[PDB]
């Protein structure tokens, strides 16, 4: 989707707010810590999201004005909400009522519950991860060193094909293997793995800037054509 | 709110806080979450992981050439062997800075960063200014961080558009002769493993 | 500039808030009326802006978060402020102090002053307008029916070359004449007029959508190349 | 405000109101503006101009074929002759809807609209939803307004990227036989002269 999230090559966002690393604190509010627990906790159990594709599209669907003002873990709360409601794990009215409860009385206490077996389960995701690498029967369309032209496509659903890289010549750097395909998996349509490539693009091609810069981008096979 | 313009009004940050508590409470009540599951995660990402893991990798590469060569030839196998593997670090690639090649990593589309190796990303790494600009004007962006590269150094920006993750191996600075591996690791900054800074001689 | 203003082809902004025309009121607050008076009033006297190019870049320079939340005449106040300060008509601190005065006491009264000769002057702009059509000695590079390819350029200053139309084949529909060139005029660099074209682009070319849609866009000569 | 994140906090609309009054006050004090200059402008755009001017043009075109033909051959000359000329209407072009061609006008980059002929643009015309979407999915956008065109009607979207301005001449509906020019003009809606609606039979 050609959304506010897809910012590569945009102007106007201003200076980078540098902070020394030792001063760059991770969390300033407890709800931000909760957001982390919510995303990992749900994903570890396949609730609302089996991997990151579903997680990402829920963020990309945010109102642009919310995406830019929520703060980072605001996006995580937005996607958790979105995907739990969409899969039927949570009822939308029930969740709105309860939000309102905590809005009006932010000292309302969260129920406590101890489940060590769930802790184990969550530890597994943390340490075992969720590798999207699959095997498929087809052979790669493209080979290392090949010059390709990326497509001019405009998926209205989730994609990992950034707009700045569309309709551009590049050169295959590496054939990774076949990875779960985000444009499908984000919408719960099957892993449908496709070959994933690393592709190098020259500044002159991306921007028309003749200079010694390049960008390396991982692109699924269907984002590209042979020349 | 004029109903012609609901989009001009953002949710206040109090809304997201409220919603976070509501989701936590409903999920615990429905048996989908627990106090200790949430705390285990928080403990892992706020305390257990961090850029010291990558610093150890970098110091080892500087002190052991056979390891460095193995790491660059097959980082996923090497990193997994060391235990730096897990969620959002299942496939980690190491990209070597050299005298004429400087590497900088970004997630233009979001925030993708290899937690098992480097911990949580910088605040700025997730925000639009760095994400928008680094792929197009990386020299300008690097100058903001105090890295002013000559025109003849090539910059390679790596956009983390898949689940593949990238860590920059920065070069060992001058002035470090006879330091131990452990001492060298303390010099490795998080920012150097993203590519926004070189390492200063001590 | 590849900014938040350049929205053509973006996803995620949602439904169009239709209102019947007779219900679609022009102004809900007096400061919005003031904004209109400010823009026309200054432009009529060449203050901060000689035409619309300088006006537009001041809006495009807004913080994206402000551009999306200010409301429409917020953009006009932003550009008036920007251009008066930039040209030295207004001092930035003097203007910030006075803003703060009205913020804390929004009932502070605005000084009154009657100047009929200025009213005349303003009437002239309203009725005579500010046509950018000029004559130049050069001949047009392109002709009606010619197939052109728009450039892949990324001006960091003002441009009227929308991102969705970049690096696209199109067909010259009309040669208007030479018009003041925005990419220069917006930054006070001279009218430097260039031939202006109307160009038709097919949906299939812009979006990869095979369907019976087209877009007609006015592009200055320097945005394009011959095939 | 965490200074890492000043960009998450918009100026409140009270800020823009304050700033508007400050600019008005300073400019009046410095002799660059006057109460009556501001009021003249407001009067012109809130009251003097409006879509009735274009409606009169459309009704004339429907009732006088020689005028319609002149208008389509050289609208700038014709419109200027009628007096519909001025700021942001120095170069106005008229685009004719036909049975198989439907025209829709936008300013993707901002809000450009021919004030001397049509008055101020709709609220929605200036906002991102219409501007983003109309050039890419005009059929979907038109359906939102209640215009559902068959696949065989071609849509031409006109993006007002220069100072050239566009007005749509909608077709006269059925059911209007023997109405006068003045009566026909009252049927012409603003939305029809943008291209987001056809005119309903009365
Ligand atoms: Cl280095
Ligand atoms: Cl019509
Ligand atoms: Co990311
Ligand atoms: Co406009
Ligand atoms: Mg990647
Ligand atoms: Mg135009």
């Amino acid at each position: 989707m050609n959304g506010i999230h897809d910012v590569g090559g945009m102007d106007g966002f201003g200076k980078v707010m540098y902070v020394k690393e030792e001063e760059d604190i991770y969390f300033t509010h407890d709800w931000e810590r909760l957001a982390f627990g919510l995303v990992a906790g749900c994903m570890a159990q396949g609730l609302g999201m089996k991997a990151f594709d579903e997680f990402r599209i829920g963020i990309e669907l945010m109102r642009p004005v919310d995406y830019l003002t929520s703060s980072y873990y605001g996006h995580w709360i937005a996607t958790v909400a979105y995907n739990l409601v969409d899969t039927g794990v949570l009822d939308e009215k029930e969740l709105d009522e309860r939000t309102e409860v905590f809005l009006k009385k932010p000292d309302t206490k969260i129920p406590r519950r101890e489940d060590p077996a769930l802790v184990k389960l969550v530890e597994k995701a943390l340490y075992d991860g969720l590798s999207p690498l699959r095997e498929i029967s087809a052979s790669p369309r493209f080979k290392v060193g090949e010059r390709i032209k990326t497509k001019n496509i405009h998926p209205t659903g989730h994609t990992r094909f950034p707009r700045y890289a569309r309709d551009k010549y590049g050169v295959i750097d590496e054939v990774y293997g076949a990875h779960v395909f985000p444009d499908d998996a984000a919408h719960r349509k099957g892993e449908n793995p496709q070959y994933l490539y690393r592709v190098r693009f020259e500044a002159e091609e991306l921007w028309g800037y003749k200079q010694k810069d390049s960008v390396y981008i991982d692109l699924w096979e269907s984002y590209m054509e042979p020349v | 709110i004029d109903p012609r313009f609901p989009h001009h009004h953002p949710r206040p940050q109090s809304f997201w806080e409220a919603r976070a508590k509501a989701l936590e409470s409903l999920l615990i009540e429905k048996g989908h979450l627990s106090s200790d599951a949430s705390e285990r995660v928080i403990k892992h990402y706020e305390h257990e992981l961090g850029p010291m893991n990558g610093a150890k990798v970098v110091a080892k590469a500087w002190t052991d050439p056979a390891f460095k060569q193995r790491l660059l030839e097959d980082s996923e196998t090497v990193l997994r062997e060391l235990g730096y593997y897990g969620l959002q670090g299942e496939h980690i690639r190491v990209v070597e800075n050299t005298d004429t090649v400087h590497n900088v990593v970004v997630c233009t589309l979001c925030s993708c960063y290899p937690w098992p190796l480097l911990g949580l990303p910088p605040s700025w790494y997730k925000e639009p200014a760095y994400r928008a600009r680094v792929v197009k004007e990386p020299r300008q962006v690097l100058k903001e961080f105090g890295l002013d590269l000559p025109d003849s150094v090539e910059i390679r920006v790596w956009d983390s558009s898949s689940e593949i993750r990238f860590m920059v191996l920065p070069q060992r600075p001058e002035g470090t002769e006879g330091m131990t591996e452990e001492e060298l690791a303390k010099l490795v900054t998080r920012d150097s493993m993203i590519g926004v800074a070189k390492i200063e001689p001590p």
